[PDB]
RNA sequence: CCCUCGA
């Protein structure tokens, strides 16, 4: 008997998937194999770069604006990005005080989008103001903020570290028994960027091209 | 639990004993002097 | 000449231009042959420009200037003062200082992926693994009772008062009969949170959101091994650690040079990283090389490495021909 | 033979070496440009680094150097990351703590130098102490720790053998170690679980391959059944190929035990190859030991507090005779030190008795891994009797262990001793190295000029002792008297013929044969008698500790004694 | 809180023996045994005690209970150690009911020139105001410090202090209740001299409106390099509206979160050997 | 006296090398470490230094 | 019986040592015959007597060469 | 998202029945995400024959010694668990065994019924004297990886049938390690080394290749949960 | 050098 695969969805953000039958001792090193594979190479969308009028450099404050421009990145590093557009793209946010600035005053452009509209980015008196560019691109896993050097960017621009991986908890159990035979039971839990179906699958494929090199 | 010191955050000690004297400050060292 | 506000810099590059008055005979015959003929009268000078240290690197945050065209007071002699700060951001890299509060100090020696990093049973990595072998015989069990403790806070609790008050917890103050997540508490010095207690409260721990109870009466949990995903054999103490990142960094400390300065007077090496010197081959050094009895290693080390004047330039000028090393001269020690 | 280095270290040290090769590639058009382009960590010469560090030893250095191996030499390999990667099995001799150790870096320039650092100083042709010639570059802690779970054997674990009964077969018996392995992936065996297998590809003890092989011997492939645990084949797969199994589980004078007579009887290159086997299954087995630490884990004596009180009445009795009149306070204080000496004994004993061995605190130091049961009395038990500012016992004990937590007064008194202690420690390691200097100095031109000085002259040493009973007593010096000498005098051993000629390096055979032929006193030649005019001759001197062999002409070995002697020296209280 | 034996007046550090380094019986709740160099100034420099002052005279005092009839009272009397040692002085860990008679009939104290001793509660003159009474700011931090060896407990203190500020702080779950007085009173935390209402607040500076109608303004340090090249870096904690008291923290320092000296994270930990790595 | 300079009371065996006129004979291995010559032992024995390399005839023809 | 020899591990140090009389000995020998060899790819006397490998330094090279016994050496 | 450079396999034969295969450069941290589970798939996921039972003239209660055989029962046992067969039937088959007077029993001597090979037909089984004879039946079964002996015990079993632990498994014996390599400036990039030795039913080059296509539909299931879901590609 | 700190 060949095994099979179903899921059983518990959250949106979060489902079960349950792999029958195995030979007994396949379940532990498969689930994990598919939970390396989840936490590292599931492709995804975050900030590459700001730029904030008025500042060129993050040690410093924007008056008004109760955060500094290190709080306002770290409190940026929580956004959950999703882009169809498969290359830079710019997002912009303008306000005026006084209120809260929160991820849903972004304005994406089209193909691109913010999945947690209520995340706080920063708060304004009367005379707080908020322009802020922000550059978007696609990649897997997790790359440190590229240096100016590196690129032709001027002095204004300010790289950020880009966390891509949309998944965020990942584990497994096995039931060990036909005769003798494992159960995987996969547990993922994505962000609200993509669905645990579909990084499943994207793990599937990464996990099969690479295994095609044992013919 | 650190009960004098207004919008302290709330830790639960566990001393059994009650200390009589609050510390004193711990700069009074220099600025007494 | 002054680096602009928010350019990021690396070593070697200028922070602050800087010319020094050069006298004639200190230039290169090519040199003097090329100002001539070209017509250039421009002033003969030496580049001294500031410029950042090897391994280092930052944004330029700050900027002070003094001149003596202004008013600003200045030390006899200097006409202009520049300050230039640079910020940098580090991150905890393998050879930092970590420590706990009860002397449990090392370096990191390595940084995982967090994949193969050992979970717990509902998926959750472990920030940091210390050895066991270290505890005991350091004689601070607290880093123990510690993490017995951070747990219990980090998961929180409630003991069981149906029946009435335990006999473990008769002591305990009503406010600690029971915890939300991520309680913070105090157990001050020599009136503390007792063996007992401590113990008690570990079978009281909360459920996760699953309603899993991660960590036993014991204190211990079950792990995955991340690299091969089958579960450790046996039960591992497993909890919450309060750890600081110390001073001592790799970033200050990494430090290595092939040639540089010497010191006008022993005509040595200088030394420290500041100073891009040369490490000190002390006495026990030397003794250590007459042990095994290398006697070309240590007259190259005293001579063509250090003293010799004429010797430790052949030898650079050896190397990039690819030819053999020349034979050592005279250490200046000695004429000194 | 390996140590890492961080690549930004490697280019600034290979600079030159860099400069000319990627001169010498269409890379750089000279060697000015070849200066900028290093200067600048252009990517070009990544690849050129690789090539110039290719079998280029570099010298280690931790300070302070209390001996020549304080100074090793090692293949550079690039390494991510800033840090420099020290080999596990070396930190015994460099003193290695890794709580932020930094260590030096040295790069041989010359034909001789880098000679130099491949032979005589190569961290792997020096794996044995100089001073003792036991083995130094040894599995200890996790090692150990690893080794000695794998090696040990639990009655009653999952797959053990039994014996056939009635209507009921003989299991746990296989046809190969890959079975057993194959068994093991599963959860029938364990790998601790006493077996029988069959074993093709490992040499059997002495007496099993003598009654169960003729002429020939063992030979690869010739089967036999052996009655052992799956964790001591797979150790015994670790060691040469031919070297007799050993059933046995590891302790670590065990290991060290196997490490001297493979490093006696086989090249040293096999020893290199094969600790590296052992650190590498003592760090993963080591990881799956389920050594941990709990406060669970940390068991208290039962009786303590009846002990305690019973050695208080006889506290209370000493006082009231002090009180009387009938007692100094000298004799006082010397009589109560007495009673918490013993209770203290008391306690430690009970709480010794009340462990299971195999308990985490009892296994780690149980298995020679790491620490001694005082550490583990003072955590339990209780810490005992403090001494002094200066140097004196307080005849008030600290009744409390550390799991208990101790009293503000406990630790208010224990802090003398122990600051006492770290002070004294400061100055132990001065004058020890003082002493290191002036012995230094007065042996620093002792050498071996010459091969023989063929003095007859010599010392008696004495072998064995013999008891009222005909049994010999084995000489506690042995190992540093008689051993690694040479022979002055042939040993008639009291009978026409002689066991052994002058001349021989009297190693463990040698040292057999004189004690079963039942000799007590020996004459060898010593550098106390040598006759050789500048210096010694190596023959007078003997075996080298650390080659194993005779000492070369040219070796030093007035500065090797005299780091022999003062290395140790901060030890001794 | 330095008390160095080294300088003008004082003795050279070749002249300074083993008997200058060595804990004293009349350091008890004056200088800290525990907080002190491991290198060569081991001994010579010292930590005040968190309950000790300095006299007029120079001499440093530390509180006690008076113990009348063997009941412990509220009244306290700041003792010098001359003082000290005409009198009888139990330690804190020993046990008082709800009446201030003594739990046991025998009390180990210290009496005459630091000698320790079972002793009769009956005659008893002092006791100490509270345990951390005989240790030093950063040895009060030390949770279950009476579990571990003088020797790792001084490794401890010495180590906090060489802690360096994070980008964002967090306080840790498990304190000893010392981190909030030893953040204010070390002053890279803002406090509110007056209480009021917060009329302005950013990252800049913050003011409060006092009930009086005048107002006090507190500008925050920002990205500010101290000595040692650390991030000196204040944040308000306060929002526009709120009403705080007078002591009140207003703004974080760089190693306080919410007021409390946060020196660390706090980190998921298993002990364990893995694959030689933290060998 | 050089030797024994370099070790302990340097003034002392400075005063008694000159009024004695002695003259160091530079043979010791810490002589050689201080003038820069290779150490009487190991491999700067004459016996080892002076050593003659040369590839065998066999060996040319290959 | 030994497994395949790394870096400076190889040629082994056993036959080297086999090959001559003290290890100072080899140090100086397999020296002076890597300084002939520089000397002889530099000058464009007497060339490599095995195939070298790629960059292979000719420390290496000597090396090799007296484990084969391709050479011989006066003490004096 | 990006595309690696393209990982290669290779391998070097150390014996006809032994190989070892690299797998190099890979990404960091993929050698362990392939490490474990080709080495548990190359042991448990290739289908092989094996013997399950067996019965032996002359023994029924006590199984100790055989009369005029020198080989006690368990050793027969061991000398028939390393049998290497190969079976088509799919359902269990039994084989016989028939040896009388003097010499020795080899597995030359089996009989095969049609459908099934004795690879190692040399092997020593039993030796005999002249009084003794060696009657003795096998049930041959297919299946995967190892099978202890008590899950072979039949709830019906017939007297004087002794169950077996079977090796169903062609691969004896595989281990793996990840060592690092370098490329351009990154040095702990994983190479994955697998030592695998196999019977002479299959070469290892086979068993690699089969469990790579197991494995290749095993994360099948999972890529076709959505064929349109993008990954590595290289 | 001295102060202070790391092993
Ligand atoms: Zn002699």
């Amino acid at each position: 008997q060949r095994p099979t695969l179903s899921e059983d969805v518990l959250t949106d953000n979060r489902s079960q998937f349950v792999i029958e039958p195995l030979e007994p001792g396949f379940g532990y090193t498969l689930g994990n194999s598919l939970r390396r594979t989840l936490l590292s190479s599931i492709p995804g969308a975050a900030v590459t770069s700001i730029r904030i009028d008025g500042v060129l450099h993050e040690f410093t404050t924007v008056p008004g604006v109760k955060e500094d421009v290190t709080e306002i990145i770290l409190n940026l590093k929580s956004l959950v990005v999703s882009s169809e557009e498969d290359e830079p793209v710019t997002m912009y946010l303008r306000k005026q005080g006084p209120g809260e600035v929160t991820a849903g005053d972004i304005v994406p452009p089209a193909g691109v989008t913010v999945h947690n509209p209520g995340m706080h980015i920063a708060t304004l008196n009367d005379k707080g103001k908020l322009e802020v560019e922000l550059v978007v691109e696609r990649g897997r896993g997790y790359v440190p903020a590229v240096q100016n050097r590196a690129s032709g960017a001027e002095i204004g621009r300010i790289p950020v570290d880009s966390i891509y991986s949309p998944v965020l908890k990942v584990t497994y159990k096995v039931d060990a028994t036909r005769t003798d035979f494992d159960k995987l039971i996969l547990d993922v839990e994505t962000k609200n960027s993509i669905s645990p179906r579909d990084a499943l699958a994207s793990a599937g494929k990464t996990l099969v091209e690479l295994f095609g090199l044992a013919r | 639990s650190n009960n004098s010191v207004p919008g302290a955050p709330n830790r639960v000690s566990f001393a059994k004993l009650r200390e009589p004297l609050e510390v004193p400050g711990l700069l009074d060292v220099q600025t007494d002097s | 000449g002054i680096v602009r506000i928010g350019a990021e810099v690396r070593d070697g590059d200028i922070l602050v231009g800087k010319v020094t008055p050069k006298g004639e005979t200190e230039l290169t015959p090519e040199e003097r042959l090329l100002r001539a003929i070209f017509g250039e009268k421009a002033r003969e000078v030496r580049d001294t420009s500031l410029k950042v240290p090897h391994g280092e690197s930052g944004k330029v945050i700050g900027i002070r200037v003094f001149s003596r065209e202004d008013e600003d007071e200045l030390p006899a002699g200097v006409n202009e003062l520049v300050r230039v700060y640079v910020a940098q951001k580090r991150k905890i890299s393998d050879g930092d200082k970590l420590a706990g509060r009860h002397g449990n100090k090392g370096v990191i020696g390595k940084i995982l992926p967090v994949e193969d990093m050992p979970f717990l049973a509902d998926g959750t990595p472990v920030d940091i693994i210390l050895n066991t072998h270290g505890v005991p015989r350091r004689m601070n069990i607290g880093q123990i009772l510690e993490t017995h403790l951070g747990w219990c806070a980090h998961s929180g609790w409630k003991v069981d008062a149906a029946k009435g008050v335990p006999d473990w917890a008769a002591r305990l103050p009503d406010e600690l009969l029971e915890a939300q997540p991520n309680a913070i508490v105090s157990t001050p010095v020599f009136d503390g949170a007792q063996e007992a207690e401590l113990q008690g409260l570990l079978s009281c721990t909360l459920p996760n959101r699953d309603g899993d109870v991660l960590v036993d009466a014991d204190g211990k949990a079950m792990l995955f091994d991340g690299r091969s995903g089958e579960p450790f054999p046996y039960p591992v103490t497993v909890g919450y650690m309060y750890i600081m990142k110390l001073h001592h960094l790799v970033d200050d400390k990494i430090h290595a040079r092939s040639t540089g300065p010497y010191s006008m007077i022993t005509q040595q090496p200088l030394g420290g990283k500041a100073q891009f010197g040369g490490q000190r081959f002390g006495e026990m050094e030397c003794w250590a090389m007459q042990a095994y009895g290398a006697a070309y290693t240590l007259q190259e080390l005293l001579t063509i490495k250090s003293d010799d004047t004429v010797g430790r330039v052949k030898v650079y000028e050896a190397i990039v021909k690819g030819e053999n090393i020349p034979e050592p001269g005279i250490p200046e020690s000695f004429k000194v | 033979h390996q140590c890492g280095l961080p690549k930004l270290m490697a280019l600034e040290l290979f600079k030159p070496f860099v400069m000319k090769r990627l001169v010498d590639l269409n890379h750089a058009q000279n060697i000015k440009s070849a200066k900028r382009m290093v200067e600048r960590q252009r990517p070009q010469v990544w690849d050129v680094l690789e090539e110039v560090i290719a079998e280029h030893p570099v010298l280690l250095n931790r300070a302070p150097t209390l001996h020549r191996l304080g100074i090793q030499a090692f293949e550079p390999m690039l390494v991510e990351g800033k840090a420099i990667q020290l080999h596990p099995l070396v930190c015994e001799a460099f003193n290695a703590d890794f709580d932020g150790d930094q260590m030096a870096v040295h790069l041989p320039l010359s034909a001789e130098a880098q000679a130099e650092a491949r032979i005589l100083m190569l961290s792997s042709n020096n794996i044995l102490s100089p001073a003792s010639g036991r083995p130094l570059a040894m599995p200890r802690l996790d090692m150990v720790t690893g080794l000695y779970y794998l090696t040990t054997e639990v009655p009653g674990d999952t797959g053990e053998y039994q014996p056939a009964s009635g209507d009921h077969p003989e299991t746990g018996v296989y046809s190969s170690p890959a079975e057993a392995i194959m068994a093991a992936d599963r959860g029938v065996l364990s790998v601790r679980a006493k077996i029988k297998v069959r074993l093709t590809q490992l040499r059997p003890p002495v007496e099993i391959e003598a009654e169960l092989f003729g002429h020939s011997g063992w030979q690869p492939g010739d089967a036999w059944m052996a009655e052992t645990t799956l964790g001591r084949v797979m150790f015994n797969e670790l060691l040469p190929l031919g070297y007799p199994f050993v059933n046995k589980q590891m302790h670590k004078k065990v290991q060290a035990a196997i490490i001297n007579d493979l490093a006696e009887r086989y090249p040293m290159i096999v020893v290199a190859q094969t600790v590296d086997k052992l650190k590498d299954a003592g760090f993963y087995w080591a990881t799956r030991s389920g050594v941990t630490v709990s406060m669970a884990d940390v068991l208290v004596p039962p009786r303590k507090k009846e002990i305690l009180d019973h050695y208080e009445e006889r506290a209370d009795k000493v006082e009231k005779q002090f009180q009387r009149g009938a007692l100094n306070h000298d004799e006082r204080n010397e009589a109560l030190v007495e009673i918490w000496k013993e209770a203290t004994d008391e306690v430690g004993q009970a709480l010794r008795e009340h462990y299971p061995d195999d308990n985490p605190i009892i296994t780690i130091v149980d298995s020679g891994a790491t620490g001694n049961f005082t550490q583990t009395r003072t955590l339990a038990g209780m810490k005992g009797l403090v001494t002094n500012p200066k140097g004196e016992f307080i005849p008030r004990p600290v009744k409390s262990s550390f799991r208990e937590g101790l009293t503000v007064l406990e630790y208010f008194i224990n802090t003398h001793g122990a600051r006492k202690g770290l002070a004294d420690t400061a100055l132990r390691t001065a004058d020890s190295g003082y002493l290191t200097r002036r012995l230094v100095d007065v042996s620093q031109d002792v050498i071996v000029r010459e091969h023989d000085c063929q003095t007859e002259r010599g010392i008696v040493v004495e072998l064995a002792e013999r008891a009222p009973d005909g049994t010999l007593i084995r000489d506690p010096y042995i190992e540093t008297s008689a051993y690694a000498r040479t022979l002055g005098t042939d040993a008639v051993d009291e009978a026409g013929n002689v066991i052994v000629e002058r001349g021989q390096d009297l190693g463990d055979p040698e040292i057999d044969a004189l004690l079963a032929a039942g000799i007590t006193q020996v004459k060898v030649r010593s550098v106390l008698t040598c006759a050789t005019s500048t210096g010694v001759c190596a023959t007078c001197y003997g075996r080298s500790m650390a080659t194993g062999k005779l000492v070369d002409i040219g070796e030093a070995v007035g500065i090797v004694a005299a780091q022999s002697i003062g290395e140790p020296g901060t030890q001794l209280t | 809180r330095r008390l160095s034996a080294l300088g003008p007046g004082g003795l050279s550090r070749e002249r300074a023996g083993l008997e200058v380094r060595d804990v004293h019986p009349s350091h008890y709740g004056r200088m800290c045994p525990i907080e002190t160099p491991e290198g060569p100034n081991i001994g010579l420099i010292g930590s005040l005690s968190v309950y000790a002052r300095v006299n007029p005279f120079g001499f440093i005092e530390t509180p006690y209970r008076k113990v009348v009839d063997g009941v412990v009272s509220d009244e306290i009397v700041y003792l010098t150690a001359d003082e000290e040692d005409r009198h009888v002085v139990a330690q804190a860990n020993s046990p008082i009911d709800a009446d201030g008679r003594f739990v046991e009939p025998r009390v180990l104290v210290r009496r005459k020139a630091g000698e320790v001793e079972y002793v009769p509660s009956s005659e008893v003159d002092y006791m100490d105001v509270s345990p951390r009474q005989m240790v030093s700011v950063a040895t009060a931090m030390i949770p279950f410090l009476e579990h571990d060896d003088a020797n790792r407990a001084l490794m401890g203190a010495n180590m906090q202090r060489q802690a360096v500020p994070l980008v964002r702080s967090e306080a840790p779950l498990v304190g000893t209740g010392m981190e909030l007085r030893a953040a204010i009173d070390a002053g890279d935390v803002v406090v509110a001299e007056e209480s009021g209402v917060i009329e302005e607040v950013s990252a800049d500076y913050i003011t409060v409106m006092h009930d009086n109608g005048t107002r006090r303004t507190y500008r925050m340090r920002k990205f500010a390099r101290s000595n040692h090249g650390t991030c000196a870096n204040q944040c308000p904690i306060v929002d526009a509206g709120d009403r705080v008291e007078a002591g009140q923290v207003i703004a974080d320092g760089p190693c306080t979160d919410d007021g409390e000296m946060a020196l660390g994270k706090n980190l998921l930990v298993a002990i364990m050997p893995w694959e030689g790595h933290n060998y | 006296w050089l030797s024994a300079a370099s070790f302990q009371e340097t003034t002392r065996v400075l005063t008694d090398a000159a009024i004695n006129c002695r003259s160091d004979k530079l043979n010791g291995l810490k002589e050689n470490v201080i003038i820069g010559k290779l150490i009487p032992a190991g491999t700067g024995i004459n016996r080892y230094r002076n050593i003659a390399v040369q590839p065998t005839e066999e060996a040319r023809a290959a | 019986g030994y497994d395949t020899p790394l870096g400076i591990t190889n040629p082994p140090i056993d036959e080297l040592l086999d090959r001559v009389s003290s290890k100072y000995a080899l140090v100086i020998y397999a020296a002076k015959r890597a300084r002939q060899i520089n000397d002889y790819y530099n000058q464009l006397y007497v060339g490599p007597l095995v195939e070298p490998g790629l960059q292979e330094k000719p420390l290496s090279i000597a090396l090799r060469e007296i484990h084969a016994d391709l050479l011989e050496h006066t003490e004096g």
